[PDB]
């Protein structure tokens, strides 16, 4: 929200930078549930946290695709049987 | 008398030129070895520093103190950062002028101060004019895009250094609005 | 500023993929259709 926040001054290079360098592992981690179907987490920093078969949970973002995300990792936890 | 005066116009003033908020600076002005012929010249040069220290003073006050977020115009809003970020860069030649003064006192510090009310009577004409221009927006607390107004009628100006030293400043502030208009739009 | 449609934008072409994939694999082999 710093972002949005502020974009008109010269101060925004460092914020972008910032926010750019702040985001690393979490990109990380929504590339990991996607593309391996491993959901990883490390101290809950991760937005969205862990028959029927599944007991995983759920929950600024877009949240038309937060949703899309936590039924797009279970999709791999299927296809892997 | 001739580093000293660079001192207290520099902005971080002495004891000799006791600071007050209601007569700027002001020499100490009790000797049996002080002229009147230097009393003149000094008074004239206490204006620039005084107005040099309130500008800083707006800048600083006004830039720094928050990220970005009252809502009132007339204290806080993008338009009134962007008018003290162009301020300081039209007060880059008068810290040019004095750092110009130094280098030849230390070449030689025989100097006359009428020369240096001479290089620096330039800047004493055009401080004075942005003076009420900044004064008028702090007093009337005035909102949004009406700041743009307020310089813009003082910039179809009829002095050349006037006019071109707000014109470059109302660019700055004709750009935070063209950033926002290129979301909204 | 920053915005998620630089980021999403080449995700949800890959959502798609996988659900329909997952679809597919559904009546193919398990036959629900036929259930």
């Amino acid at each position: 929200q710093e972002a949005l926040h502020n974009c008109s001054n010269e101060h925004y290079p460092v914020l972008l930078s910032l926010l750019k360098t702040s985001c690393e592992p979490y990109t990380r981690f929504i590339h990991d549930w996607v593309y391996s179907g491993v959901f990883r987490d490390a101290y809950g920093e991760f937005m969205i946290q862990v028959k029927l078969y599944w007991t995983h949970g759920y929950v600024v973002f877009l949240k038309h695709i937060a949703h899309d995300i936590y039924v797009c990792g279970k999709t791999i936890n299927l296809l892997k049987l | 008398m001739i580093h000293e005066l660079l001192l207290a116009l520099s902005g971080y003033p002495g004891s000799i030129f006791t600071w007050n908020k209601r007569s700027g600076l002001q020499v100490s002005q009790d000797f049996p070895f002080l002229h009147p012929s230097e009393t003149s010249v000094l008074n004239r040069l206490c204006r620039l520093g005084t107005d040099y220290i309130r500008f800083t003073e707006f800048i600083e006050q006004y830039t720094g103190h928050v990220q970005q977020q009252q809502g009132q115009g007339g204290l806080h809003g993008i338009y009134l950062r962007a008018f003290c970020t162009g301020l300081d860069s039209v007060l880059q030649p008068y810290r040019q002028a004095l750092l110009d003064l130094e280098q030849e006192f230390l070449g030689d510090p025989h100097l006359s101060i009428s020369h240096v009310n001479y290089f620096l009577d330039q800047f004493q004409l055009l401080f004075p004019s942005v003076m009420v221009v900044v004064e008028q927006i702090k007093s009337q607390k005035i909102h949004g895009c009406q700041i743009l107004e307020t310089v813009y009628k003082h910039s179809c100006g009829g002095l050349p250094p006037v006019r071109s030293a707000l014109e470059k400043i109302l660019a700055v502030c004709h750009g935070v609005m063209y950033k926002q208009l290129s979301a909204w739009m | 500023v920053l915005m998620k449609r630089s980021i999403t934008a080449p995700l949800a072409a890959h959502i798609s993929l996988v659900n329909k994939a997952a679809v597919d694999y559904f009546f193919v082999e398990l036959h629900l259709e036929a259930h």
